[PDB]
């Protein structure tokens, strides 16, 4: 079934349609590789989690793979944060929840 | 302060498919250090996302910006 | 069923209201120790977040118990759900080999 | 098109901590299967938003606005 | 030349590279250079997650081997996934028997 490597010709190809450059506009693309906090550049594009966040709110377009619960859970948290986001005096969760708190359970 | 075995226990229970799951009592303990830890990711995230930001408080705003990842991570 | 569901949401609302009032706790000393404050609706925000997490936490660790036959969660499907960090995973497992001792 | 069964067994031993851990050829035929999945997943819904825009071809901005509902998904 | 790493990026970006290219003729959008580079990563990295699940939960499992569970809990998330990864499953046991 061939090798696991690129063929001469599949690499090629890869260096000419594919593999990103220095003389590029962008020299890399890389993603947050991130860290726990509580525990303890130039040309290069950081792939962003945040920056459209204001298209969050709403169940995206799928092609073959439904979202998950903690992708519904995700969105139906960034609805309950764009409703909560203009407050406007004592927060509406407080008041909606706080009248069922039982402090046995506390 | 902390979740207390019970309380986490209820969330738990449900949650679960099958009403046979039960848990164990080290595992619900260890839940509670769990679910702490979580939270203290999310508000600590949220600090530093929002002196990122030269901000002055956690809105949510700066909330935001950090859940995906804070999701991911678990 | 009119009832049955008015029952279904008082209970999540008392179970919210404990997580929230926990939250609430929990921030306040990340406010004190980082000195900074939170807004209520970032409080409200975590709060939610916590308590859908929980759903999350629950659903796998029922399926990494089934994964193993078992039908008692035990402490290493707990552990499982630390996986992504390696800092995490430790502190979790430093904090599991404490509860074992003593518990 | 997709990926050669010889390079994703490639792709996962070379994150294995343990040098015993192996793969049956059947659970490797489905890791081929799930990683095309993944990445014609990212592709189209890519297109779908570049579509949404209106725009002619799918750039990063496109691609970042799918990606938190993309990862939730995996 | 390269390191051992590189080359399997290359692979998986040339791969990467040739299905953009059939979601590019069939739904007839243009990727961006930088877009399919960009999938790459996510790719590749996805895939270091999957290899760390598999090992671990085969472990989890006390088997050494990862195995077709293991595949199906990487995929216990989603309805569409799970579908799939087990059909084909039995698509694959159809073709190992006979």
């Amino acid at each position: 079934k061939k090798d696991w490597f690129l063929s001469e010709e599949e690499f090629k190809l890869w260096n000419r349609l594919y593999r990103l450059r220095d003389s590029d506009e962008i020299k890399e693309i890389t993603l947050p590789q991130v860290q726990f906090s509580s525990l303890q550049t130039t040309g290069i594009h950081q792939l962003s989690l945040s920056e459209w966040r204001l298209w969050q709110d709403h169940p995206l377009p799928t092609h073959q793979v439904d979202h998950s619960d903690r992708c519904r859970h995700f969105i139906g948290l960034m609805q309950m944060i764009e409703g909560m986001r203009h407050e406007e005096g004592e927060c509406s969760y407080e008041l909606e929840v706080e009248s069922y708190l039982q402090m046995e359970d506390v | 302060s902390g979740f207390r075995k019970e309380l986490v226990s209820r969330l738990l229970h449900l949650h679960f498919k099958d009403d046979k799951t039960k848990v164990s009592g080290d595992a619900l303990q260890l839940m509670v250090e769990l679910l702490k830890v979580f939270v203290v990711e999310a508000a600590v995230r949220g600090v530093r996302q929002a002196q990122a930001e030269d901000a002055l408080r956690v809105d949510v705003d700066q909330l935001e910006k950090v859940l995906p990842q804070l999701l991911l991570d678990f | 069923a009119e009832t049955e569901e008015q029952q279904r949401f008082s209970y999540q609302q008392r179970l919210k209201a404990a997580v929230h009032y926990t939250v609430g706790c929990l921030c306040e000393e990340v406010a004190l120790d980082k000195e900074m404050q939170f807004s209520k609706q970032t409080i409200a925000a975590i709060s939610e977040l916590t308590f859908r997490q929980c759903e999350n936490f629950a659903k796998d660790l029922e399926m990494f118990a089934r994964h193993a036959k078992r039908t008692t969660i035990n402490t290493e499907d707990v552990k499982l759900l630390a996986r992504r960090s390696n800092s995490l995973l430790k502190y979790i497992t430093d904090k599991s080999e404490e509860i074992a001792q003593i518990n």
